C-alpha cells in the first residue's frame, strides 16, 4: 500500500529542509 | 510558381533585416559620436524614415498575400478533385488574376489605392467562394445518411475545415459524430473488458493454428488498432487542435489511458522468462 | 553557440536602448534647467 | 412609475456577498445569471458563485447553482450555445459552466499564462454569428483576448491596449454596438473612455474621451434599433457622481445628468426605447431617465428598501422589467409602466430633435 | 518603512494555530505578499489622481509586477491543493485511491521549495504545478462522485427485492463504476475493491440469511419464495434454486481492463460463493431450511 | 544550466533598467508639462 504522507508530516519534514539549508 | 516566390520573398527579407541591423549598428556609432561631439551640433532630432520601408511593408502584403491564396488555391485542388466544384476553382482563378493585373510593386499613392482596391475585391470574392463551399457542407447532410458515409465526407474534405469561416458552419454534425465515435471506444472498452481467454477470439484463434501468447498479443494489437483508428476520425471531425476540445479533451484522457493498458509487452515478457 | 549569439545581442541591446534613455533624460534635464532660468529671469523682470 | 416584482435572495450562497454582474439569456429571456463575489464571514466556501435564477416560475430558490475557485466579477450567458454560461473572474481565469454536467466546479477555465489573462476580468461577451463568433474578454491590466467557447486552452487572438506613450488602458468596463464585432467602447480606471477596433490594420485603441472625473463603473453603447441609427451613442456612469452621454464622433461629452447624489455604479440604456436608459445610485435609487419627456430630471425612479447600495442595473430583453442588485446579494426586479417602457411611434423623431437640441 | 519587494524562496511554511489542535498547524503560501498586489494597484491609482509617486516605490511596485502572472498561477495551484485535500480528508473511504495522485503532488511541491523566484525554471515549474494540481482537483471531484454512485448501489442490495436479476443490476452498475476507476489509474484499486468486497460479501450474505428463512415458512426482505426419495431431492433442488439466487451473482473485480495479464480466476473469485459463510446468525439459518425439508418427507414418510 | 541562469538574470536588469526609465521619462515629462504650464499663466500676468 503505497500511501501519501500527511500534509502535517510533510510539511515538517519540507521545513526542516528549507532551514537547514 | 509558390516555392520561387517564397525564395525571393525571402531574399528580400534578408536583405532588410541586414539593413536593420548594419543601421543599428551605425546609430549606436553616431550616437556615441554624438555624445563626443556634442557641443558642435545643437541640434538632437534623430529621426529618419528610410524609404523603402514603404515599399518594406508592400512587399510584405505579397508575401502574406501569395500564401493566403497558395494555401486555399492546393487545398480547392486536392478536397474539390460537381458543377460547384469548378465553379469555385474558376472564381478562385479568375480572383488571384485580378488582383495579378494592379502592379504590386508600385509604391506611390496610386498603387496603394489600386492594391487596397484589388485586395478588397479579392477579399469579397473569397469571401464568396466559402460560402459557395457551405453550401455543399449543407449538401453533406443532404446526402449522407448513415454515420460511415458523413464521417467519409469530413475526411475527404479535412484539410477544408482549416479555413476560419469553414469550421463555425458545421457545428451540428461534429456533436452526433463525436457521440457516435464515443459509442465505438465505447463498444472497445466492452471488448477489451471481456478478458482474452473467455473470448471468442481466443477459440476461433487456436482452431486456425494460431498460438495462444501470439493470439492474446495480436488481439491487443487490434483493438489498439482500432483505437488509433477512431482517435484518427475525432481528429478529422474537430480538426487540428483536438487534444484541447470541449469534447476532444474527455476522448483523448480516455484513449490514452486505455490505450496505456492495452500494451502486451508484459505478455511477451513472461512468455520469454517462462520459455527460458 | 545559438545562446551566445543571442546573449551577446541582448547585452549590446540593453546598451542601445540605455543611450536613448541616457540622451533624452540628459536632454529634458537640460529643457527644464533653462525653463527655470527663464523663469527666475522673467519672475524678477516682472517686479 | 416602477412596481416591485420579485426579490431573488438565496440564504446560502448569496448572503454576505454583493452582486457582480447581472445577465438575461438571450434564448431563453426568463433566465437571469447572476455573479457574486467572495464572503469575507465564510472562508471555508467557495469563493466565486453565479446563481441562475428564473422568472417563469415562482420559486424562491436559484434554478441552478455554479461556484468557481475566484472570485466571479462578471458573468455572461453563451448567446449561441444554450448550455454554456462564461464568467470572468478575479484572477483573470474565464470559467465556462455547463448546466448538462451536474458538477457546479467550471468545466473548463482558461491558463493563467502570460498568453492568457492575469488580471481581474470585470468584461467578458460574446460577440458575432452563429457561423462564426468569438468570446471577448478584457481584463484591468488593458489586454484583450478573443477565445471560441470551445478552445479555452489558449486564445485566438489577444493584444495589450495602450492608447498615448503606451500607458496601459485600465479597463473596467465594455460594450458594443449593436450587430458590430469590430468596433467597441472601453471605460478605464482612469476616467477616459477610449473607442477602439478589434482587428484591422489600426488594431487597438483609437480614440480618447476625457470628460470623467472618476473611474468608469459602466458604459453601455444604443442597444435599440429602428428607423433614425444611433448606433454611435453610448452612455457612460462614473464614480464623479456623474453619468455622460456620448457620441464617437465627438470627443467631449455631449450631456451629464449629475442628479445623482451619491456614486453612480451602473448605467444602460432601454434595449426598445430609444431615449430611455437606467442608472443605479449607491444611496439605493434606480432612475430611468427618458430623455425625450424629460431630460433633465428622472422620468421615472424608486429607491430599494433599506437603501443598500446598487451595484449592477440590467433590463431585460423585452423592456419591460429592469433587474438591480444590491450589496446585499438580493436581486429586486422592478417592473416598468407602459407609459415609459412602450416607445411611441414617434418617439425615434423626437429622440433626433433632442439630439439636435443638445 | 515595509520595505515591500518579492525575491529569494517561492514558498514559505508558516506556522498558525487552529482551534481544538495543541500543535500548530502549518500552511504553505506562495512567497508573495498580498501588499505587494495591494502596491501594484496602488502606483497605478495615484498617478492618473495626479499625485507624484515617489521613483523609489514605483521601482519596488515595477519589480515586482513582472513576476506577478507567475504569483497569482502559484497562489491559486497552491490554494487549490490545499481544498483538494481538504475534500479528500472528509471522506475516509476515498484516502487510499487518491494516494498516486497526492505522492506527484507533494514531489512537485517538493520540487518548487527549492526554487528561488530568479530561476530560470520558474516558467515550466508554474505550468506544471498548476497543470498537475488541475488534474488533481478534477481527479477527486470524480472520485467523490464515482464513490457517492458506489456507495449508494451497496446500500442498495439491503433493501432490494430478492430476485436474481434485480442483485445482478446493482452488481453490474457497481461493475462499471470500478471499471471507470480502473481506467483513471488510481492508485490502491486492488486494496481497495477487496474492501468494497467484503462488504457486499456482508450484505449479501445478511440477505441470504431472510432468503433461507422465508424459503423456510413458505415450505412449513427474504422475498416471496414418485418415490420418498424424488421428494427430498425436488425440495433440495428447489433450495438450490433459491440459494443460488445469491450465490451465483458475478463477484466484483477490480481489474477487468488488465486483459491478456493471466491470471487464473477461480470459481470462488468468480462468484460469492463463499456468501453463505457470512450469514450474521451463524449457520443456525440453514440448519432450519435443511431441518424443514427433513421435516415435511418424515411426515410423508 | 549555468548560462540560463545568467540569462535570465540579465533579461531581467534590462527589464528593471527599462523600467527606471521609462518612469524617470514620464516623470521629467510632467516637471516640463506643468512647468509650461506656469510659464504660459506667466507671460499672461505680464500683460
Amino acid at each position: 500500500e503505497l500511501a501519501a504522507e500527511d500534509e502535517q508530516v510533510f510539511l515538517m519534514k519540507q521545513q526542516s529542509l528549507l532551514a537547514k539549508q | 510558381a509558390y516555392e520561387e516566390f517564397e525564395k525571393v520573398m525571402v531574399a528580400c527579407f534578408e536583405v532588410f533585416q541586414t539593413w536593420d541591423d548594419e543601421y543599428e549598428k551605425l546609430q549606436v556609432l553616431l550616437r556615441d559620436i554624438v555624445k563626443r561631439k556634442r557641443e558642435e551640433n545643437l541640434k538632437m532630432v534623430w529621426r529618419i524614415n528610410p524609404a523603402h520601408r514603404k515599399l518594406q511593408a508592400r512587399l510584405d502584403q505579397m508575401r502574406k498575400f501569395r500564401r493566403q491564396h497558395e494555401q486555399l488555391r492546393a487545398v480547392i485542388v486536392r478536397v474539390l478533385r460537381d458543377a460547384a466544384d469548378a465553379n469555385a476553382i474558376e472564381e478562385v482563378n479568375l480572383a488571384y488574376e485580378n488582383v495579378k493585373e494592379v502592379d504590386g510593386l508600385d509604391v506611390s499613392k496610386e498603387g496603394t489605392e489600386a492594391w487596397e482596391a484589388a485586395m478588397k475585391r479579392y477579399d469579397e470574392r473569397i469571401d464568396r467562394v466559402e460560402t459557395r463551399i457551405t453550401a455543399r457542407l449543407r449538401d453533406q447532410l443532404g446526402t449522407a445518411k448513415n454515420a460511415n458515409e458523413m464521417f467519409r465526407i469530413f475526411s475527404r474534405f479535412n484539410a477544408l475545415f482549416v479555413r476560419p469561416h469553414i469550421r463555425g458552419a458545421i457545428r451540428e454534425y461534429q456533436t452526433q459524430l463525436i457521440q457516435r465515435v464515443k459509442d465505438d471506444i465505447e463498444s472497445l472498452h466492452d471488448k477489451f473488458k471481456v478478458q482474452y481467454p473467455q473470448s471468442q477470439a481466443c477459440k476461433m484463434s487456436h482452431v486456425r493454428d494460431l498460438p495462444p501468447v501470439s493470439g492474446s498479443i495480436i488481439w491487443a494489437k487490434q483493438i489498439d488498432r482500432q483505437l488509433t483508428a477512431y482517435m484518427k476520425r475525432v481528429e478529422d471531425v474537430l480538426g487540428k487542435g483536438w487534444e484541447n476540445h470541449v469534447e476532444g479533451q474527455k476522448l483523448k484522457q480516455d484513449g490514452d489511458s486505455f490505450r496505456m493498458k492495452l500494451n502486451t509487452q508484459e505478455i511477451f515478457d513472461d512468455w520469454a522468462r517462462k520459455v527460458q | 553557440e545559438h545562446l551566445e549569439q543571442e546573449k551577446h545581442e541582448l547585452r549590446r541591446r540593453f546598451e542601445n536602448r540605455e543611450g536613448e534613455w541616457e540622451g533624452r533624460v540628459s536632454e529634458l534635464e537640460t529643457d527644464v534647467k533653462q525653463l527655470q532660468d527663464e523663469l527666475e529671469r522673467q519672475q524678477l523682470h516682472l517686479r | 412609475k416602477l412596481s416591485l416584482n420579485r426579490q431573488f435572495f438565496d440564504e446560502r450562497w448569496s448572503k454576505h456577498r454583493v452582486v457582480s454582474c447581472l445577465d438575461w439569456s438571450s434564448q431563453y429571456p426568463e433566465l437571469l445569471v447572476a455573479s457574486y463575489n467572495n464572503n469575507e464571514d465564510a472562508p471555508h466556501e467557495p469563493d466565486g458563485v453565479a446563481l441562475v435564477w428564473n422568472m417563469k416560475y415562482k420559486k424562491t430558490t436559484p434554478e441552478y447553482v455554479f461556484h468557481c475557485q475566484s472570485a466571479v466579477m462578471s458573468a455572461t450567458f453563451a448567446k449561441f450555445h444554450p448550455n454554456l454560461v462564461v464568467g470572468g473572474t478575479y484572477s483573470g481565469q474565464i470559467v465556462l459552466w455547463d448546466n448538462r454536467s451536474n458538477k457546479r466546479t467550471p468545466v473548463q477555465r482558461t491558463p493563467l499564462s502570460a498568453a492568457a489573462h492575469t488580471h481581474p476580468v470585470y468584461c467578458v461577451n460574446v460577440v458575432g454569428t452563429q457561423n462564426a463568433h468569438n468570446l471577448i474578454s478584457i481584463s484591468t491590466d488593458g489586454k484583450i483576448c478573443s477565445w471560441s467557447l470551445d478552445m479555452l486552452s489558449h486564445p485566438q487572438d489577444s493584444m495589450e491596449l495602450v492608447h498615448k506613450q503606451s500607458k496601459a488602458v485600465a479597463v473596467t468596463s465594455m460594450s458594443f454596438p449593436v450587430g458590430d464585432v469590430n468596433n467597441f467602447v472601453v471605460g478605464s480606471e482612469e476616467g477616459s473612455v477610449y473607442t477602439a477596433c478589434r482587428h484591422g490594420s489600426k488594431a487597438g485603441i483609437s480614440e480618447m474621451f476625457e470628460g470623467h472625473q472618476g473611474p468608469i463603473t459602466g458604459i453601455h453603447c444604443h442597444a435599440a434599433v429602428g428607423a433614425v441609427d444611433f448606433s454611435h451613442l453610448f452612455v457612460t456612469s462614473s464614480f464623479d457622481w456623474t453619468v455622460k452621454l456620448w457620441t464617437t464622433k465627438n470627443n467631449k461629452p455631449l450631456y451629464s445628468f449629475e442628479d445623482n447624489a451619491d456614486y453612480v455604479y451602473d448605467v444602460m440604456w432601454s434595449p426598445t426605447h430609444p431615449a430611455l436608459f437606467a442608472c443605479v445610485d449607491g444611496m439605493g435609487r434606480l432612475d430611468l431617465w427618458n430623455l425625450n419627456n424629460d431630460t433633465e430630471v428622472p422620468t421615472a425612479s424608486i429607491s430599494v428598501e433599506g437603501n443598500p447600495a446598487l451595484n449592477r442595473v440590467r433590463w431585460t430583453h423585452s423592456g419591460r422589467e429592469i433587474a438591480v442588485g444590491d450589496s446585499e446579494g438580493q436581486i429586486v426586479i422592478y417592473d416598468v409602466g407602459e407609459q415609459i417602457a412602450v416607445p411611441r411611434n414617434d418617439e425615434w423623431a423626437r429622440f433626433g430633435r433632442t439630439l439636435a437640441e443638445i | 518603512q515595509r520595505n515591500l519587494g518579492v525575491s529569494g524562496r517561492i514558498f514559505t511554511i508558516e506556522s498558525t494555530r487552529v482551534r481544538g489542535r495543541t500543535g500548530n498547524v502549518l500552511k504553505l503560501k506562495v512567497n508573495f505578499l498580498p501588499e505587494i498586489i495591494t502596491l501594484s494597484k496602488e502606483v497605478r491609482n495615484l498617478k492618473w489622481l495626479g499625485f507624484r509617486v515617489p521613483l523609489a516605490i514605483v521601482n519596488k511596485a515595477h519589480q515586482a509586477n513582472q513576476l506577478y502572472p507567475f504569483a497569482i498561477s502559484l497562489i491559486e495551484s497552491v490554494r487549490t491543493y490545499e481544498r483538494t485535500c481538504e475534500k479528500v480528508e472528509e471522506r475516509n473511504t476515498i484516502s487510499l485511491l487518491v494516494a498516486g495522485l497526492k505522492k506527484e503532488v507533494q514531489a512537485l511541491i517538493a520540487e518548487g521549495i527549492a526554487l528561488v523566484w530568479e530561476s530560470y525554471k520558474l516558467d515550466p515549474y508554474v505550468q506544471r504545478l498548476a497543470e498537475t494540481v488541475f488534474n488533481f482537483q478534477e481527479k477527486v471531484d470524480d472520485l467523490l462522485i464515482i464513490e457517492e454512485k458506489i456507495d449508494l448501489e451497496v446500500r442498495s442490495l439491503e433493501t432490494c427485492m430478492y430476485d436474481h436479476k434485480t442483485f445482478s443490476e446493482i452488481l453490474n452498475r457497481v461493475q462499471k463504476a470500478v471499471d471507470d476507476l480502473n481506467l483513471h489509474s488510481y492508485s490502491n484499486l486492488p486494496i481497495w475493491v477487496n474492501k468494497l468486497d467484503m462488504e457486499i460479501e456482508r450484505i449479501l450474505g445478511v440477505r441470504l440469511q431472510a432468503g433461507l428463512r422465508a424459503w423456510t415458512q413458505v415450505l412449513l426482505p427474504g422475498g416471496e419464495p414418485p418415490p420418498i426419495e424424488e421428494c427430498r431431492y425436488k425440495l433440495y433442488q428447489e433450495m438450490f434454486a433459491w440459494k443460488m439466487v445469491v450465490l451465483s451473482l458475478p463477484r466484483i473485480q477490480s481489474q477487468r481492463y488488465q486483459v491478456g495479464v493471466h491470471y487464473e480466476l477461480t470459481e470462488e473469485e468468480k462468484f460469492y460463493r463463499n456468501a453463505l459463510t457470512r450469514m450474521p446468525d451463524g449457520p443456525v439459518a440453514l440448519e432450519e431450511s435443511y431441518s424443514a425439508v427433513m421435516g415435511i418427507v418424515s411426515e410423508v414418510e
